[PDB]
């Protein structure tokens, strides 16, 4: 999983 | 069938605590433990089919704090209005005597994401066999939380899910027994 | 307990999928307490202030080109990427329900338990014929453990020698689940 | 106290595929060090943030110190402490550099002259090198001592070369009358080394008495 602040 | 995956997070002042979690259709895939920097899968099996660089999440939380600073000042320190939780306690399945079940305490529709929950069996604590979820986001941006208690039904026993929240002006005891 | 004011910052990056990955939509949302102050919508391309509190952030973020590029790619780099990684056990997860019918607590109750996903169709049948009459359902309860539960009872005064049935359709099953209980 | 280790409990350098410079840098020259400082802020409840000015090279200005739990962060919160430890930049996040534990009460925890702690080095069960490390604190963290010992070993023993290590397995133990604990001085098997997670062992802020602690380093050259 890749994370997107 | 629409599906939705959300990367939810938050930072709370002055508690200085945060959360980072992934959600799939309202359920938690996993959340990150900030102190241990490990990814806690909601279900054990999930880690077998996937992974996540748990530490990258701190970058997000670090910025979310940064923005709370800015944001809390642009609104001129308007704090948050507390919203006490709606507590419910229902069985994980139909109840039958001497037949193993699970008591669930649905804490929902509330903010800030801080709460004290204690299970009581016959007016006294139960610090063993219990588990719990972190704060799950709601569509309206409030939260819900689950607390669980595995048990053997019996007329002999009575239970209370005790919850303390700042929106309440006194602890709350939702009862559950066998009639 | 306390009363010392609390400040809450919420952030949500949403990936909305339609018909698999045929139509992905990315939402980058920021909240102050329960208030959404600014947001980026993939079907829009730029940041829009949701409330006046976000006007400043929207005007500034929308001026950074590197950042915008990145949010615009998100539907692929983020949404679609993650879908393909978790679909294996989220979208394709299936747990058949355990159906139970018992008189009641005169209500003939039908309890469908521990199933997943959400898609579910529970009907009641009076001696073979459907009953859209007096059927109170307790919506669709979420257990918090990737399991769902729901109770659907039949309001009725049962006669003798009359079959009562509860049919349950569900993605996890090939044939519909049926629990017949006459009297 | 803690059980002494057994051959297979320790990681072997000959299993770590990645670059060894990454452990090396945690123990040569650069490290965090501040006398008489005070927590200016916090990121999370289990960490304190310091404003440690640097004019040596200035790779940072603000340091984040993380602890095992909140009790510790509160113990040393609004107090003047002495800071010392191994720092990392890689995935340090807070709102420069990061570290674990390493704090120590300042006042009272002093003495005008440096004490010497003995370090007998056992290469393959054989004592071929004994040396002393100094400290001017009544109570020291194991971390400060650990860093001093290893820093000496990478310069005089090539403990951690750039590619690998001239040794298979290695471990540093501390002895204090009853108690005696050790740390696995080698990287875990893998194509990569997570500095943050390794440095986390120093997060319990373990301390010792500079008058009773004796250090022992046991190494096994790769045969």
């Amino acid at each position: 999983a890749r994370a997107x602040s | 069938e629409e599906h939705v995956i959300i990367q939810a997070e938050f930072y709370l002042n002055p508690d200085q605590s945060g959360e980072f979690m992934f959600d799939f259709d309202g359920d938690e895939i996993f959340h990150v433990d900030m102190a241990k920097k490990e990814t806690v899968w909601r279900l054990e099996e999930f880690g077998r089919f996937a992974s996540f660089e748990a530490q990258g999440a701190l970058a997000n939380i670090a910025v979310d704090k940064a923005n709370l600073e800015i944001m809390t000042k642009r609104s001129n320190y308007t704090p948050i209005t507390n919203v006490p939780p709606e507590v419910t306690v229902l069985t994980n399945s139909p109840v039958e005597l001497r037949e193993p079940n699970v008591l669930i305490c649905f804490i929902d529709k509330f903010t800030p994401p801080v709460v004290n929950v204690t299970w009581l069996r016959n007016g006294k604590p139960v610090t063993t066999g219990v588990s719990e979820t972190v704060f799950l986001p709601r569509e309206d941006h409030l939260f819900r939380k689950f607390h669980y208690l595995p048990f053997l039904p019996s007329t002999e026993d009575v239970y209370d899910c005790r919850v303390e929240h700042w929106g309440l002006d006194e602890p709350l005891l939702k009862h559950w027994e066998f009639d | 307990g306390d009363t010392r004011p609390r400040f809450l910052e919420q952030v949500k990056h949403e990936c909305h999928f339609f018909n698999g990955t045929e139509r992905v939509r990315f939402l980058d949302r920021y909240f102050y307490h329960q208030e959404e102050y600014v947001r980026f919508d993939s079907d829009v391309g730029e940041y829009r202030a949701v409330t006046e509190l976000g006007r400043p952030d929207a005007e500034y973020w929308n001026s950074q080109k590197d950042l915008l590029e990145q949010k615009r790619a998100a539907v692929d780099t983020y949404c679609r990427h993650n879908y393909g990684v978790g679909e294996s056990f989220t979208v394709q997860r299936r747990v058949y329900p355990e159906v139970t019918v018992y008189p009641a607590k005169n209500l003939l109750v039908c309890s469908v338990n521990g199933f997943y996903p959400g898609s579910i169709e529970v009907r009641w049948f009076r001696n073979g014929q459907e009953e859209k009459t007096g059927v109170v359902s307790t919506g669709l309860i979420q257990n918090g453990d990737w399991t769902f539960q729901t109770l659907v009872m039949l309001e009725t005064v049962p006669r003798s020698g009359e079959v009562y049935t509860c049919q349950v359709e569900h993605p996890s099953l090939t044939s519909p689940l049926t629990v017949e209980w006459r009297a | 106290s803690q059980p002494d280790p057994k051959p297979d409990e320790l990681h072997k350098s000959s299993k770590f595929t990645g670059l060894m410079e990454n452990m090396k840098v945690l123990y040569d020259d650069n490290h965090v060090s501040a006398i008489n400082v005070k927590s200016i802020d916090q990121f999370l409840y289990f960490d304190l943030i310091y404003s440690i000015k640097d004019t040596k090279l200035g790779n940072y200005d603000n340091v984040r110190v993380e602890f095992k739990n909140k009790d510790l962060a509160d113990k040393y919160k609004d107090k003047y402490v002495d800071v010392f430890g191994a720092n990392y930049y890689y995935q340090c996040y807070f709102s420069k550099t990061c570290m674990y534990g390493g704090v120590t009460e300042h006042n009272g925890n002093q003495l005008d002259k440096y004490r010497s702690i003995t370090v007998r080095v056992f290469e393959d069960g054989k004592n071929l090198l004994s040396f002393d490390v100094q400290t001017n604190k009544k109570k020291v963290t194991a971390q400060e001592l650990d860093y001093l010992t290893r820093h000496y070993l990478v310069k005089n023993k090539k403990l951690y070369e750039f590619n690998n290590s001239p040794y298979e397995t290695g471990y540093i133990k501390f002895i204090e009358n009853e108690n005696s604990f050790w740390y696995d001085m080698m990287p875990a098997p893998g194509d990569k080394f997570d500095q943050s997670k390794y440095l986390m062992m120093y997060n319990d802020n373990k301390m010792v008495d500079s008058k009773d602690v004796k250090i022992e380093v046991y190494l096994t050259t790769k045969k």
